[PDB]
C-alpha cells in the first residue's frame, strides 16, 4: 500500500527528526524539532508523542515504528465514497466545478496556505479538458492515480 | 568545421528537452500529492 | 494519540511546498534556456574587401578628435 | 572563458561527459563514433579523425576538456546584443506584427527540428508573457533573453 | 606629395593593429580575427585573397614595406570615396545606414581606444548635424573629410 516514494519521504522525515542520526528519535530531538517550528512543548507532551508510537516500549522511536505509524495514519483516501465527499466540499457552490477561488478558499480553512499563482497551477493540472475548471470526473482522476 | 559542435548542440538539445519533460512530471507529481493530502486533511474534518 | 503524526505532517507539508517552489523555478530556468538556445541557433540559421586603409582612417579621426 | 560563466563551464563539462563515456578526461574517435551512431549517423573512421582534428589543439589525437571548452566558448555565441535580440525576435514574429503568438513559436520549433509538444510550446509563451495578454511582445522577449 | 616620417608612423600604427602577435607580419589568421572583431566574417579563401593582394614578395604574409606600399597608394588616390564608405560599414553594424553611439563604442573598443562615455557622446553630438542622435553616411563623410 505504501509506495516507494512514500517510504523514501517518511525515511527522510525520520532522519530530519533523528538529529544525531543514531537511528532513534528521543523526546529531546523531538523537542528541538518542535521548537524550530516555533512551538513550546512540555515534557509531558513530548512523552505522549513517544508513547503513541513506541511499540517495544524501549523509550525511543526507531524507523520501523515511525513507518508503522505513518503507513497507518497516511492511508490513501480514495474510496468512491471518500472521493465523492471531498468533491462535494471542494465544490463549495455545488455547481459541479471546483474553481480557483473555491480551492483557494479550502487552502485557508485548512491553513494549507499557497500563493494565488500556485492555487491556479493546481487547478490547471487537474483541469484535464482545459475549460478552466475541475469537474467530477477530473477530480476523481486526480484523486486516483500513481 | 563545426561538425563536432553540431553534434554537441544536438546532444544538449535532447538533454534539455528531457529536462523539460522531467520537470513537468515532477511538478505534476507534487501537485497531485498536494491535492490528495488536502482532501485527506479535508475529510479529516 | 496521533500528536506525533500532526508534527510529521507539518514537516512534510513545509517540505512539499518547498518542492513546489523549487520545481517551478527549475521549469522557469529550463524554459528560459530553451528560448535562448533556440534564439542563438536561429541566428546561425540566417543566410576584395580590404579593410586596412579603413582602419587607418578611423584611427586618424580619433587622433584629430583628441587634438581639437 | 571569463566572458563565459561558472554555470556555462558546468554545462559544457556535463556536455563533455556525454562524449567522454569512461570519464578518463579525453574524447577518442571511438567514443565519438559511439555517440554519433546513437544519433543515427554512420561516420567512417576517417570522418571521426577529421572531427577530432578540428579541435585537437595539441595534436595528440584526442580531445581533452580545455580543447572542448575552447571550441564551445567560441561557437556558443551569447545572443545578448540588442542587435542580436532584435533579429532573433523578427524570426519568431513571422508576420512581424510585433507579437510572438503560440502559433508562430509552434512553427519555428517544428521547423528547427525541435521536439516540443504543443503543450510545452504554450508553456514557453505563458512563461514569457509578462503582462499576460496571451502573447509575447518585444520587451517581454527582451526580458526573456536577458534574465537570471 | 611624399611620405613624411610622421605619416609612415601613422601607417605603422594601423599595421600594428593587425599584427596581433607583434612578429612584424600580418597573416590571414590575424586579418581574420580583426575583421570578425569589426562585425565581418570572411572565409578562409577570402582572407587568403586579401593577403595575396598586398603580399608583394609572395611569401604568404604582409610585412610593413608591403603594407606601406598599399597604404601610400590608396592615400594618393583621392578620386575614390570607397575608402570612407568602407570605414562607414565598419561602424554601421546592423547596416541600417545610421551609426549609433553604441556602434561607435564597439569599434573604438575593438581598435584599442579607451575614450570616456563623455567623449563618445561628444563625438556623436559633434557629427550629428540633423540632431537625430545618430550619424548617417552624409554626416560621417563630413566628419571624416574634416579635422
Ligand atoms: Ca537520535
Ligand atoms: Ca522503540
Ligand atoms: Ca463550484
Ligand atoms: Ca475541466
Ligand atoms: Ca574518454
Ligand atoms: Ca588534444
Ligand atoms: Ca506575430
Ligand atoms: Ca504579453
Ligand atoms: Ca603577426
Ligand atoms: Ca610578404
Ligand atoms: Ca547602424
Ligand atoms: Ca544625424
Amino acid at each position: 500500500q505504501l509506495t516507494e516514494e512514500q517510504i523514501a519521504e517518511f525515511k527522510e522525515a525520520f532522519s530530519l527528526f533523528d538529529k544525531d542520526g543514531d537511528g532513534t528519535i528521543t523526546t529531546k530531538e523531538l523537542g528541538t524539532v518542535m521548537r524550530s517550528l516555533g512551538q513550546n512543548p512540555t515534557e509531558a507532551e513530548l512523552q505522549d508523542m513517544i508513547n503513541e508510537v513506541d511499540a517495544d516500549g524501549n523509550g525511543t522511536i526507531d524507523f520501523p515504528e515511525f513507518l508503522t505509524m505513518m503507513a497507518r495514519k497516511m492511508k490513501d483516501t480514495d474510496s468512491e465514497e471518500e472521493i465523492r465527499e471531498a468533491f462535494r466540499v471542494f465544490d463549495k457552490d455545488g455547481n459541479g466545478y471546483i474553481s480557483a477561488a473555491e480551492l483557494r478558499h479550502v487552502m485557508t480553512n485548512l491553513g494549507e496556505k499557497l500563493t494565488d499563482e500556485e492555487v491556479d497551477e493546481m487547478i490547471r493540472e487537474a483541469d484535464i479538458d482545459g475549460d478552466g475548471q475541475v469537474n467530477y470526473e477530473e477530480f476523481v482522476q486526480m484523486m486516483t492515480a500513481k | 568545421g563545426s561538425t563536432l559542435f553540431a553534434l554537441v548542440r544536438t546532444a544538449l538539445r535532447i538533454k534539455t528537452e528531457g529536462n523539460l519533460e522531467q520537470a513537468n512530471e515532477e511538478l505534476r507529481a507534487i501537485i497531485k500529492k498536494i491535492w490528495k493530502r488536502t482532501s485527506m486533511k479535508l475529510l479529516d474534518q
